[PDB]
């Protein structure tokens, strides 16, 4: 039977204010919820950073093995014949005209496989339920939640403290 | 803070956040007017009588069409390409810019990405059109079969523009479409009906905005960014390559794959600043395109410009120094020849318009800046046409000369694809939201009119 | 200001007389022998000739760079303007040794360029080439060099008058003189492309006379911006291990860093279009452009892609690196490198073709440029204070980070 704080907030220089005096006083912040990017909040929360790039990189590097394990199959080790006077004796012959294959298959996947990734790990797809604990956060206010171990009247006196637009204590 | 005091305000009307996610989703919450009706139903028509067209040629036969036995392409990749340079403004827009931190996209990315997911679909339908047996196209694709395993070849620039072209727009439509996210997220919290409450709930995704969905979010918009702008650059030179690769006189050439892009460039801004300065009035979102707006895009026109004449010169002078007859009557042909018109017109457009811009007093000027925008994109076309047909009509062995002239179902179908665009805008202009509300909330308090005023004093 | 360190100047002396001395050696070493040993005179010609174009346009690429900046109003540049100005310094005395050269070609002390000879215009010649002949109309040598002279003071007085008028606004009240600049700026780029074009026709293709080809002006422009930015990297990151610039951080050397990346890969793609589109279609006339190069300069054509291209490409993307003093200078050497060997490829074959090497000629050109090139730009920190006073944008400059 845990219950939640909700700091409603107004702008992000209170926002700033209240998560690094809830990281001085070591209260643990479950979520902070946004209508648009803050571009200082991760920082002050201590979020680690993304691996996202990490992952597209070899996205990319199984593409160009696909390409040229394809082309280099069909073209001179399946029917080695000849169309116009291309030299389709080795891969290194003829090598040019297979470039602009190559390299639209590297970007490819390494564009897809991470755009997926990214609805895999954030957990997004067309029917899923969405988790807004307030309506006004879209639009407007920015929420910061954290939950109750037992002393429900400090933690809350702490939050009326920067940025008290509105405190609240909802169980579950 | 420390921004300098030079820079003028790209936000105008002392907006807040309310005001201006108000401003965006009116236009989404409301009914269209009489007007709107009106419109749209002159494009259905134009629409629905060039699929008749295009059924008719294609049950029929190609030899409806105007082309001859000398020029086998006119019209129909003539229109292709041109479709296909103006679906890279948004690219732009959305990356370069993006990559150059340029704060005042903020206001366009969203339309201009728009440009691009309703005109490459457009273009996609002259490569099948054009084909003798279409029915059959389904082998071009290197697909296991009953022939003992027959495949394609790979050297075709042909088949390079299936991968550029397929490509590129499918990794746009998923670039664009996860901007939308944190905008539908606004609209399903709005769901003044139960129905339109299940179409946003499902056009989003789960969005709820959080510190870490966040991170992740801008992260992946600068992965793709980097991705996209090689994809502008080699997507337009896969289709520039099929005339630099040839033998033709006139066609063969080295300049071509940065030639056309930079003429995509200078076509795809002109078409989308004629279409920001009507929707600033329709929509009444003037407040956030502003005159800076409009001047940037003219300014950038300007440059591209000037780029092309360059490359203009840069032909006529290898032409000259060149001692290949072929060549040089090539360009002997287009100057004074039975299309001089189609050569001069087209050099008028590109030579004079891009350089009124040097004037501030022209380039400052919604009405002169809209006239020029339209203008540009005729010329555009007629650069496309010249090249292709002058170079056919007249090359090696006097014995194959001849002309050519288009018939009414190929310019039936042209216009079929012009009216099927702006039912696609048309329609995306009543229920998408137009101005990206995550983006502009990060900068109504870096820039505008109340921000400014209160560093000032 | 910037105190000299008082030992580059000897530095760059010991360069400057190797070179030089290593540079007067090389010129102290039936039909067969008549081509043989044209190629052999011209070994120690054209090994200065490359040296002073690769110079001259390593300059260009960073006034080019600089218009773009200013023209741009770039909110991280101001505090590295100082630098960009002292390393521009080299320019107006370059261009002079560099225009000696071309006409020392007019006076007959070499055989450099073909269409120079005598008894190629005449039909009353044993050396009568009318193809040479028909291009006269752009190839006469007086045309040449008037052709060629302007486009240097075009050159010379922006970098004169850039520098002059931002003193001037240091010393003002007002502005005017930021906006004089930004008006001469525009003015510059344009005629800087226009005399681009011109320029890599009179003085690179200009060796093969029998030889044409589009988009061969972008691609040289490209060959030298690439390095041109590179070096404005390395004297910062020198300056400031020296304690002499303030206001510098990992964010104005990772904004470089990935700068000079993509257009290094920009590069690349202008050299294998180029490449391509006369592989595919290979009409024999133009063809053997490529023919000589492949079949006598195998490693210098395939090693300058992939020392501009497949080495960066795995260092300057990942975005921690691109903040690291070591990864930088690296990848700055390397492009460095690679972009003297393209000068190299596309000058040597026509002057000496299969009787190139990279010996003592070579080395000794590189060398005593080498040190004229440190001399004069350390020199021309001394003569003013980094760090530009009153300006529109240094004060954002100041706190700038990424």
């Amino acid at each position: 039977s845990n219950k939640v704080i909700y700091a409603i907030y107004n702008d992000d220089d209170v926002l700033m204010n209240a998560v690094k005096k809830t990281r001085a006083a070591h209260h643990h912040i479950e979520e902070v919820f946004t209508p648009f990017p803050v571009h200082g909040l991760d920082k002050a929360m201590g979020l680690a950073p993304t691996r996202l790039a990490i992952c597209a990189f070899l996205y990319g590097c199984v593409g160009i093995s696909v390409a040229t394990t394809m082309m280099s199959y069909i073209m001179i080790h399946d029917w080695p014949q000849d169309i116009g006077g291309k030299p389709s004796f080795s891969f290194i012959q003829n090598m040019p005209s297979f470039v602009p294959i190559m390299f639209e298959m590297t970007v490819f996947f390494a564009a897809h496989l991470m755009v997926i990734t990214f609805y895999m790990r954030s957990r997004l797809w067309p029917f899923k339920q969405a988790e807004n604990p307030d309506v006004r956060t879209t639009d407007d206010h920015f929420l910061i939640e954290v939950a109750v171990n037992d002393n429900e009247a400090e933690l809350v006196s702490f939050f009326e403290g920067t940025g008290a637009v509105e405190v609240k204590v909802i169980e579950k | 803070h420390y921004e300098a005091p030079i820079r003028k305000p790209l936000v105008i009307g002392d907006k807040s956040y309310h005001d201006v996610t108000v401003d965006v989703a009116a236009p989404v919450e409301g009914p269209a007017n009489k007007q709107w009706w009106i419109v749209f139903t002159i494009a259905l028509v134009a629409f629905l009588w060039g699929l008749g067209c295009i059924i008719y040629t294609v049950s029929t036969g190609i030899g409806t069409w105007g082309l001859n036995k000398t020029v086998g392409w006119a019209w129909d990749i003539t229109n292709f390409v041109w479709w296909v340079g103006i679906g890279h403004a948004g690219t732009l827009i959305s990356a370069v810019l993006l990559l150059f931190r340029q704060r005042w996209r903020m206001a366009i990315n969203r339309s201009a990405e728009a440009m691009t997911i309703f005109s490459v679909v457009q273009a996609g339908l002259f490569p099948i059109i054009h084909m003798g047996r279409p029915w059959l196209a389904y082998w071009v694709l290197p697909i296991p079969n009953q022939f003992g395993s027959l495949w394609v070849n790979f050297n075709s620039p042909l088949l390079w523009d299936v991968f550029a072209i397929s490509t590129y727009l499918s990794v746009s439509l998923v670039f664009w479409w996860t901007g939308l996210l944190p905008d539908f997220a606004m609209l399903r919290d709005r769901a003044i009906t139960p129905f339109n409450k299940r179409v946003y709930s499902i056009l989003s995704f789960g969005w709820s905005g959080r510190a870490k969905d966040w991170q992740r979010f801008e992260e992946v918009s600068l992965v793709l960014a980097g991705l996209a702008t090689p994809l502008v650059l080699s997507v337009h030179t896969i289709v520039s390559m099929d005339f630099a690769t040839s033998v033709i006189p006139g066609w063969h050439t080295t300049i071509f794959p940065p030639y056309f892009v930079a003429g995509a460039v200078f076509s795809g801004f002109a078409m989308v600043n004629t279409l920001l300065i009507v929707m600033r009035k329709v929509s009444n979102l003037e407040a956030y395109i502003t005159l800076q707006h409009i001047e940037l895009m003219n300014i950038i026109i300007m440059i591209t410009g000037s780029i092309v004449g360059v490359a203009y010169i840069t032909e006529l002078f290898v032409a000259w120094y060149s001692g290949v007859e072929y060549e040089q009557y090539a360009f002997l042909n287009r100057a004074t020849g039975p299309y001089w018109w189609a050569y001069w017109s087209m050099m008028t457009c590109n030579v004079f318009s891009p350089q009124f811009m040097w004037f501030k007093k022209l380039r400052t000027s919604i009405m002169f800046s809209f006239i020029i925008s339209i203008v540009v994109n005729i010329g555009m076309w007629f650069e496309r046409f010249v090249i292709i047909v002058t170079s056919l009509h007249r090359d090696y062995l006097p014995s194959s000369w001849t002309m050519f002239s288009p018939t009414f179902v190929d310019i039936g179908i042209f216009i079929g694809t012009i009216g099927f665009f702006f039912v696609l805008f048309l329609l995306y202009s009543r229920t998408f939201p137009v101005i990206a509300q995550a983006e502009v909330k990060t900068i109504l308090k870096g820039t505008g009119d109340n921000y400014i005023r209160e560093r000032a004093n | 200001m910037y105190t000299f360190s008082s030992k580059l100047k000897t530095f760059s002396i010991i360069l400057m007389v190797l070179g030089l001395l290593g540079i007067g050696y090389g010129f102290l070493s039936t039909e067969h022998l008549n081509h043989v040993l044209h190629q052999l005179q011209n070994k120690p010609w054209s090994a200065l000739y490359v040296a002073c174009i690769f110079f001259l346009l390593l300059s260009m690429g960073v006034l080019a760079f600089y218009a773009i900046q200013q023209v741009a109003q770039a909110g991280w540049s101001p505090v590295l303007f100082r630098v960009m100005q002292g390393i521009t310094a080299y320019l107006p005395a370059g261009s002079i040794i560099f225009f000696i050269i071309l006409v020392l070609c007019g006076l007959h002390f070499n055989h450099i360029f073909v269409w120079l000879g005598e008894g190629v215009t005449d039909p009353k010649s044993p050396n009568y080439d009318a193809i040479i002949a028909g291009k006269s109309g752009y190839l006469n040598f007086p045309f040449w060099i008037v052709r060629a002279f302007i486009f240097l003071l075009g050159w010379n007085i922006y970098r004169h008058f850039s520098r002059k008028n931002c003193l001037a606004q240091d010393e003002a009240n007002d502005d005017l003189y930021y906006k004089k600049n930004f008006k001469i700026s525009a003015g510059f780029l344009v005629f800087f492309i226009v005399s681009e074009s011109i320029m890599a026709w009179d003085w690179i293709m200009s060796f093969d006379p029998h030889w044409f080809s589009t988009l061969f002006a972008w691609y040289v422009f490209a060959s030298f911006f690439v390095s041109g930015i590179t070096s404005i990297a390395l004297i910062t990151i020198y300056l400031k291990s020296k304690g002499y610039l303030e206001y510098v951080n990992t964010s104005h050397i990772h904004d470089l860093a990935k700068f000079m990346f993509g257009i290094s890969v920009f590069w690349t793609y202008l050299w294998f279009s180029q490449f391509m589109l006369i592989w595919y279609a290979n009409i024999p006339e133009e063809v053997t452009y490529f023919v000589t190069r492949i079949q006598l300069y195998n490693l210098p054509f395939f090693g300058a892609v992939v020392m501009n291209f497949v080495f960066p490409l795995l260092i300057l993307i990942n975005t921690d690196f691109k903040r690291l003093n070591w990864v930088v200078v690296m990848a700055g050497i390397v492009i460095l490198l690679g972009h003297y060997v393209d000068f190299f490829n596309m000058i040597m074959p026509g002057t000496v073709g299969d009787k190139w090497f990279i010996g003592v000629p070579e080395i000794a050109s590189i060398l005593f440029f080498l040190g004229l090139f440190i001399f004069v730009v350390f020199t021309a920190l001394t003569k003013s204070p980094l760090l530009a006073k009153r300006n529109p944008f240094i004060e954002e400059s100041k706190h700038f980070h990424y």
